[PDB]
C-alpha cells in the first residue's frame, strides 16, 4: 500500500546529508572549539571518560533491546506493511525511544569522525538511515512497515569493540572468539531478515503477486540449512529476488561457515586438561616428579617405584611437566589413578610448586633426558 | 595492457572462467530439459526457464541440493552427473582463491592528517604489542603534564590483535600506518617534515645486535636524507655502532638528535654502583614514570622504598625570587620552603651544571633540575615569590603571586 514512503524517508535523509557535505567540500575547495568538540566526542565514544563508559554500556544494551523488539515485531505479524495506530502499538513506542537514543549516538559519532564524507558512508550510518527516519514515518501514519529494520542485527557487530573499550577482552584468543561468534551470528540474523522481507513481500516486477509467507524463524532455519550445505528443501525460496539472494548467500556464506566452525573448534579445543591442583590427604606422603616426563621414563620409573615386591608404603606420585601427556601415558595414569597424578606446569614457576603443594611433599625427583643432544645443556 | 598486476590477472581469469562456464552450462541444461529425450521422441521434456537452470546449477555446484528444481530428462540427469564431477572441484577451489585474493588488501594504508598546530611524533623500527605497550605506558603516563602530542607508528607488518586493541583504546591520539621509513612516500604519508620528532626502536632480543644497529642506522640515514631538520632519537644495542651515525652529514646533537645506547647506559649505571653500592637502583627509579601506591601488607622498608620509587626527575624555570642567590641558597630554599630537591641548573652557549659551588649565581630564567613526586610539585619553584609566598607554610597553597 504505502511502504515506499518509509523507504523514501531513509533515501531523502541519506541524500540531503550527502549533498550538504558535497557542496560544503566544494565551497571550501574553491575559496579551536571544533577540535575540542571532536576530541571530546572521540574520548566519549572510546569509553575514555566515565560518561563515555556509561554511553558505551547504553549502546551495548539498547542494541540488544532494539533487536529483541525487531524479533517480536517480525514474529507476531503477517503482512510486511501493517495498518495500526501508533498509540496502540507498545513496541512501536519503545522502538521510537531507542531510535531517538541511536540518533543522538549517530550525531556523537558524526562529531567524533575525522572525515564527515566517509563517515556518511560507514556501515552503521546506513543502519541508522534505514531505521530512524522509518521509525518517524511510523508515527506520522497509523501504520508500520517491517522493512529494512532487520538491519538492527548488524548493531551487534559493535560488541567486540565495546568489550575492548570496556577492557574485558583481555586475551588475544578471547578477542578472536568474540569477533568470530558475533560476526557470524549478526550476519546470519541479518541475512535471515533480508530473505524474510523478500519472500513475504514478493517480486515487485510481478506486482508482488509471487510471494510466500515464511516466518522469520523459518528463514533463520533455512539459512542455517543452506550455509551448512545440508539442503533439505522442506523450505525453499520462490520469489526471483529470494532465489537470487539465495545464490549470493551460498557464494558468500559457505566460505564463512566452513572457516568459522573449524576456527571455533580450535579455540574451544585449546583449553588445558591437566590444570588444577593436588589435594593433600590426611598424613599421606607424596613425591613430586619433574624434568623428562614421558611414557618411557614414567613406565621405567613406576615399574620399579610401585613394584609389588616393595613394602606396602602409601606414597603418591605427582608428576609435573609442561606437555599434555601422550595417550600411552594417559592410559598408565588412569591405571594408577588411585596413587598417581599428573599436572600441567613447570618447577620453574612458584605457582606450580604451590599447585603440587611441594612444601608438604616428602621428596622431589628431577629426571634427565639421557638421550638429549647436549648433556651439558640438559644438566 | 590494463591487467598490470599478477593478482589482478589471476582474479579476472578466475571470475571470468567461472562465470562463463556457469552460464554456458546453464544454457546446455536449459536446451536438454526443454528439448526432451530424443530416444523417447522428445515426449519426456520439462519447461525450465534459463534462469531456473542457472539457479539449479548454482544449487548443485555448492552441493546445497534443495530438489525444488531437478532434471528429469535422461540427457539432463546424465549432464547433471557430469556437471557434479567437474564443477564441485571448480567451485570448491574458486571460492577460497577469490577469498584469499579479496582478503589480501592492506588495512592500514592511507595517510596521517595534520590537526591545527598539534604536535606528533613518528615511531618506527621494532613495533610490537610488547614494545608499544612498554613505550606508551611511560609516554602517555597520567603523571606527565597534559601535552597534546599524537603518536604515529609506521611499520611494515599488519598489527597483531593485542596491538589493534591498544590502538583502538588510544584512538584519539595514537595512529598506525603500514610502511617503512626506508621509503620517501611513507615518510610523506606520515608527514614527517611536520613531525616534532622521530623515534627509532631496536629489537633488544635480536639474533645479532650489530645487524640490528646497522638496520637502525640505515633508517636514520633515510629519515635525515628525506629531511635533515627532524629531531631523531635512535636506540642502539651496541656502543661501537654509534660512531657511524655521528658521521651522518646532518646529525646534530646541538639540534637535539640523540642515541640511547642501552649498552653504554647499562654499564655506566652498574659502574656507578661500584662507587656507591645501590646507586644503579637510586638512579634507574628517577628515570621511569611510577606512581606511589601503598598497601597495608608492605613492611616499613617497603613503604619507604616505594615512596622513593614515587620520585621522578623534573625540569622547571626558577622564579625571579631566586635571582642572584648562589646555587647553595637556591637548594636550601627549595628543600626547606618548597619541599623540592634541586640538584642542577642550566648555566648561560649554555650548559648543564650539577651541584655547582657558591661562585655560581642564579640568573633570570635559569632552568633548574629537580627530584619530585610530580611536575605539579616543581611548579612551586616557578611561582615562588619572596614577598607574596615567603611564609606560606601550607606549601600546596602557593600559586600566582600579587607581588
Ligand atoms: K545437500
Amino acid at each position: 500500500r504505502q511502504w515506499y514512503s518509509f523507504l523514501a524517508s531513509s533515501l531523502v535523509t541519506f541524500g540531503s546529508g550527502l549533498v550538504v557535505i558535497i557542496i560544503y567540500r566544494i565551497v571550501l575547495w574553491l575559496c579551536g572549539w571544533m577540535t575540542e568538540a571532536k576530541d571530546w566526542a572521540g574520548e566519549l565514544i572510546s569509553g575514555q571518560t566515565t560518561t563515555g563508559r556509561i554511553l558505551v554500556g547504553l549502546v551495548f544494551l539498547l542494541s540488544i533491546a532494539s533487536l529483541i523488539i525487531y524479533f517480536i515485531d517480525a514474529s507476531t505479524n503477517t503482512s510486511v506493511e501493517t495498518c495500526l495506530p501508533w498509540s496502540s502499538s507498545t513496541t512501536q513506542q519503545v522502538d521510537l525511544a531507542f531510535n531517538v537514543f541511536f540518533m543522538i549516538y549517530f550525531f556523537i559519532r558524526f562529531v567524533a569522525a575525522n572525515d564527515k564524507l566517509w563517515f556518511w558512508v560507514e556501515l552503521f550510518s546506513f543502519v541508522d538511515y534505514f531505521t530512524i527516519p522509518p521509525s518517524f514515518v511510523a508515527i506520522y501514519l497509523d501504520r508500520n512497515w517491517l522493512g529494512l529494520r532487520f538491519l538492527q542485527a548488524l548493531r551487534l557487530m559493535s560488541i567486540p569493540d565495546i568489550l575492548t573499550y570496556l577492557n574485558v577482552l583481555k586475551t588475544s584468543t578471547l578477542i578472536r572468539l568474540v569477533q568470530l561468534v558475533v560476526s557470524f551470528v549478526s550476519l546470519w540474523l541479518t541475512a535471515a531478515g533480508f530473505l524474510h522481507l523478500l519472500e513475504n513481500s514478493g517480486d515487485p516486477f510481478f506486482d508482488f503477486g509471487n510471494a510466500q509467507h515464511l516466518t522469520y524463524w523459518e528463514c533463520l532455519y533455512f539459512l542455517m540449512v543452506t550455509m551448512s550445505t545440508v539442503g533439505f528443501g522442506d523450505i525453499f525460496a520462490t520469489t526471483v529476488l529470494g532465489r537470487t539472494f539465495v545464490v549470493i548467500f551460498i557464494m558468500i556464506f559457505i566460505g564463512l561457515f566452513a572457516s568459522f566452525i573449524p576456527e571455533i573448534a580450535e579455540i574451544l579445543g585449546k583449553r588445558q586438561k591437566y590444570g588444577g591442583s593436588y589435594k593433600k590427604e590426611r598424613g599421606k606422603r607424596h613425591v613430586v616428579v619433574c624434568g623428562y616426563i614421558t611414557f618411557d621414563s614414567v613406565s621405567n620409573f613406576l615399574k620399579d617405584f610401585l613394584h609389588k615386591d616393595r613394602e606396602d608404603v602409601d606414597v603418591e606420585i605427582v608428576f609435573l611437566h609442561k606437555g599434555l601427556p601422550g595417550l600411552e601415558l594417559e592410559g598408565l595414569l588412569k591405571r594408577h589413578f588411585t596413587q598417581v597424578e599428573y599436572f600441567w606446569g613447570s618447577v620453574m614457576d612458584a605457582n606450580d610448586l604451590e599447585r603440587v603443594k611441594i612444601q608438604e611433599a616428602d621428596a622431589c625427583l628431577v629426571l634427565a633426558n639421557k638421550y638429549c643432544q647436549d648433556p651439558d645443556q640438559e644438566d | 595492457n590494463v591487467l598490470k598486476t599478477s593478482t589482478l590477472i589471476r582474479l579476472v581469469q578466475l571470475v571470468v572462467s567461472f562465470v562463463s562456464l556457469w552460464l554456458t552450462a546453464a544454457g546446455f541444461l536449459h536446451l536438454l530439459e526443454n528439448s526432451g529425450d530424443p530416444f523417447f521422441d522428445f515426449g519426456n521434456a520439462q519447461h525450465l526457464t534459463y534462469w531456473e537452470c542457472l539457479y539449479f546449477l548454482m544449487v548443485t555446484m555448492s552441493t546445497v541440493g534443495f530438489g525444488d528444481i531437478f532434471a528429469t530428462t535422461v540427457l539432463g540427469r546424465t549432464f547433471v552427473v557430469i556437471f557434479i564431477m567437474i564443477f564441485i572441484g571448480l567451485f570448491a577451489s574458486f571460492i577460497p582463491e577469490i577469498a584469499e585474493i579479496l582478503g589480501k588488501r592492506q588495512k592500514y594504508g592511507g595517510s596521517y592528517k595534520k590537526e591545527r598546530g598539534k604536535r606528533h611524533v613518528v615511531v618506527c623500527g621494532y613495533i610490537t604489542f610488547d614494545s608499544v605497550s612498554n613505550f606508551l605506558k611511560d609516554f602517555l603516563h597520567k603523571d606527565r603534564e597534559d601535552v597534546d602530542v599524537e603518536i604515529v607508528f609506521l611499520h611494515k607488518g599488519l598489527p597483531g590483535l593485542e596491538l589493534e586493541g591498544l590502538l583502538k583504546r588510544h584512538f584519539t591520539q595514537v595512529e598506525y600506518f603500514w610502511g617503512s621509513v626506508m621509503d620517501a612516500n611513507d615518510l610523506e604519508r606520515v608527514k614527517i617534515q611536520e613531525a616534532d620528532a622521530c623515534l627509532v626502536l631496536a629489537n633488544k632480543y635480536c639474533q645479532d645486535p650489530d645487524q640490528e644497529d646497522a638496520a637502525n642506522i640505515m633508517r636514520v640515514i633515510s629519515i635525515k636524507n628525506y629531511h635533515s631538520d627532524i629531531k631523531v632519537i635512535v636506540q642502539l644495542l651496541q656502543y661501537h655502532n654509534k660512531a657511524y651515525l655521528l658521521n651522518i652529514p646532518s646529525w646534530d646533537w646541538k639540534r637535539g638528535d640523540d642515541a640511547v645506547c642501552v649498552a653504554e647506559l647499562k654499564l655506566g649505571f652498574i659502574a656507578q654502583s661500584c662507587l656507591a653500592p645501590g646507586f644503579s637502583t637510586l638512579m634507574a627509579n628517577l628515570f621511569t614514570m611510577r606512581s606511589y601506591k601503598p598497601t597495608p601488607e608492605m613492611s616499613q622498608w617497603q613503604t619507604d622504598y616505594m615512596r622513593g620509587t614515587g620520585m621522578e626527575m623534573y625540569t622547571e624555570y626558577l622564579s625571579s625570587a631566586f635571582n642572584a642567590l648562589t646555587f647553595p641558597e637556591a637548594a636550601e630554599l627549595c628543600f626547606s620552603k618548597l619541599k623540592l630537591l634541586l640538584l642542577a641548573i642550566e648555566v648561560r652557549e649554555s650548559t648543564l651544571a650539577i651541584n655547582p659551588g657558591p661562585k655560581v649565581k642564579i640568573e633570570n630564567a635559569t632552568q633548574g633540575f629537580f627530584i619530585a613526586e610530580s611536575a605539579e610539585e616543581v611548579k612551586r619553584a616557578f611561582y615562588y615569590c619572596k614577598n607574596c609566598h615567603a611564609n606560606v607554610s601550607d606549601v600546596r597553597q602557593i600559586k600566582k603571586c600579587k607581588c
